[PDB]
């Protein structure tokens, strides 16, 4: 008769023992410069993810080189050296400790490298720390890094708070892109039409000459029919980001000409 | 607390970015792969799926494979037609599987963030379907690697030698084509094959019939059976055993049934009268392919052993000894050929219980 045998322990012993390896510099073949230089092993960062198989198959120029350069990060001199060693030690061990600091560059380090498995963690730390602190900057990951059950959550969070989102300096922080979507969604809840006017004008404000550009498709995306014709004429119309664009100033003349067109209608 | 760093891109950096990829997707095209850092043209492909751009990204790679499959490798193909046309086309198809396998690397953040997103081909299937339907199932290629494959099956079966690897390749090809499914393989070579292989096996048995007895026509379609399934297993897909043996057995039995138990001094009723014991086992196991094949054996031998009992009824101990002499010889029958099937020792009982109870 022939018997199968299960060492218990040798999952956790070959992972531990060359991440010590690693530590050590020893058996490395691989460097990884992201500036601070990391010695590695390609056999276990092949094995990690699908990102280094084709960056160490040969094809490539990095095969040839042994070094490879992780550039262009959300920060100038790469991620924090810290948080690269969880990520690389995460590799290795599949253990790892995320902070409300570090969540988002190993959650940038993770989506990069498609670990898969580091990214579902991190997208599940920021579901259950989801607050309305915290809700633009939890959108913006979630958007940026396509956490789509997390960017849904975070939506519905601003949707609902979006009097308060807007009061906040927070929200003028975000991208043009973002601003047009949330201009665009419908589903938002806001006192009045014409305070959304007024978040436009104080977000072009903030970086006048990198913002001005975006002022014209920002006021395409306005309900100016839901707006009071008062605040129409006495506030909209004598600013001087609309006096500029001329199809601006035919966009309020319009809006002026449909008030009075339906008043008659009743 | 949590930080987050959004960034718009400038619309004139996005194409640098993809001037930048497309030069690289067709770098790769020409096999000049060497000298291209995965990296940086990973990071390029990245930005752009990150900072979504990725319809644009998938918009231009669509439209890069599909210049390039076009206006150079159709182009090979066609000039191949009369001379090596099998030998380019799958030189063609390899560069292509090659191409696309470091260009789906290349986009593999594509791959995994916008593919699965937007429901939309992945690269490789991608590459896939343009080389498909750009080159494979174009026309010209289409009715010549159809015409081609065929007329290779229908020499190999004349007698010639024919390259069993280049219809192997050619069959592969039309299944991976298929994207995890046969259609591909089915519509353009199945099909037309099963086609003409019906109207050979139909002019086959045509043949055999005419110059042949029922255990050699019996014999030479258990070696057409052999032939089919040799040559499945050597240049065309697993999956074509099932329906070329059904053919085989539509044109050379089924469709002849009546004919073969009936023929005139060989048929089943002369192996019958002359004890044939080898040749009526081999007649039960090629019948039992087919449906209504051993009802067919069945139908002939009840007529013959009810016209037996008859004239043993009607013509003291002799006559008893008839009748047992004539139960042991078809229970020998029964054992010893028909592999004691319940329909057969059904007939013969059946048989018996009708002469034995007519006097
Ligand atoms: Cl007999």
């Amino acid at each position: 008769e022939a018997e199968d045998f299960e060492c218990s322990s040798h999952c956790s012993e070959l992972s531990w023992r060359q991440n010590e390896q690693r530590r050590q510099g020893l058996f490395c073949d691989i460097t990884l410069c992201f500036g601070r230089e990391f010695r590695a092993h390609r056999s276990v960062l092949a094995a990690a993810t699908e990102y280094f198989t084709p960056l160490l198959s040969g094809q490539f120029s990095e095969s040839r080189s042994g070094r490879v350069e992780m550039r262009k990060w959300s920060s100038e001199p790469g991620p924090e050296p810290d948080t690269v060693e969880a990520v690389i030690e995460y590799m290795y061990t599949g253990r790892i400790r995320v902070s409300t600091g570090s969540v988002h560059e190993v959650l940038e380090l993770a989506d990069r490298f498609l670990l898969i498995r580091l990214k579902e963690f991190c997208g599940e730390f920021l579901k259950k720390k989801l607050h309305l602190s915290n809700c633009v900057a939890i959108h913006s990951l979630a958007h940026m890094y396509t956490l789509s059950q997390l960017a849904l959550k975070a939506a519905d969070m601003i949707r609902r708070n979006f009097h308060k989102v807007i009061q906040d300096e927070e929200f003028y922080t975000l991208p043009f892109h973002l601003i047009r979507d949330w201009l665009s969604d419908l589903e938002i809840t806001v006192d009045s039409e014409e305070v959304l006017f007024e978040t436009v004008l104080k977000w072009v404000q903030r970086n006048a000459e990198e913002r001005e550009r975006y002022f014209e498709e920002l006021f395409k995306l306005l309900r100016l029919s839901q707006m009071k014709p008062t605040y129409l004429t006495r506030h909209v119309k004598p600013e001087r980001l609309v006096a500029n664009n001329e199809v601006c100033v035919k966009l309020v003349a319009d809006a002026v000409e449909r008030h009075a067109l339906r008043a008659e209608n009743i | 607390r949590i930080r987050a760093f959004p960034m718009t891109m400038d619309e004139k950096y996005v194409n640098s970015i993809w001037d930048l990829l497309k030069n690289a997707i067709q770098e790769i095209q020409r096999k000049n792969n060497s000298g291209l850092s995965f990296e940086e043209l990973y990071r390029n492909a990245y930005t752009m799926v990150l900072h979504k751009h990725g319809e644009k990204l998938y918009t231009g790679l669509r439209e890069v494979v599909t210049e390039h499959l076009i206006n150079k490798v159709r182009e090979d193909v066609l000039n191949s037609l009369n001379n090596n046309f099998l030998q380019t086309l799958n030189q063609a198809w390899n560069d292509h599987q090659t191409a696309m396998v470091m260009i789906r690397d290349i986009l593999m953040y594509m791959d995994r963030v916008y593919v699965q997103q937007n429901n939309v081909e992945n690269v490789y299937n991608l590459g896939l379907i343009i080389f498909r339907d750009q080159v494979v199932r174009y026309g010209c290629i289409r009715d010549h690697l159809r015409q081609t494959l065929l007329d290779m099956i229908a020499r190999e079966r004349k007698g010639e030698v024919v390259d069993r690897g280049a219809i192997r390749n050619a069959c592969q090809m039309l299944m991976i084509l298929g994207l995890e499914g046969r259609s591909v393989y089915e519509e353009d070579f199945e099909a037309p094959f099963l086609e003409m292989s019906a109207e050979f096996f139909q002019m086959e048995s045509q043949k055999f019939l005419a110059e042949n007895s029922a255990s050699v026509y019996i014999k030479k379609v258990e070696a057409r059976i052999n032939e089919e399934i040799e040559r499945v297993m050597h240049c065309l897909d697993k999956s074509t055993e099932e329906p070329i043996v059904k053919v085989v057995e539509r044109e050379l039995i089924s469709k002849h049934m009546k004919t073969i138990v009936e023929m005139e001094n060989s048929g089943l009723v002369h192996m019958l009268k002359n004890g044939k014991t080898e040749d009526l086992g081999c007649m039960y196991k090629l019948f039992s392919r087919v449906p209504n094949g051993l009802k067919t054996m069945c139908e002939c031998m009840s007529s013959y052993l009810r016209e037996q009992g008859k004239a043993l009824v009607s013509e003291p101990v002799d006559y008893r000894q008839g009748l047992d002499d004539l139960k042991s010889r078809f229970d020998r029958f029964l054992l010893e050929s028909f592999n004691n099937d319940r329909l057969f020792k059904q007939t013969i009982a059946g048989d018996f219980e009708y002469f034995l109870n007519l006097n």
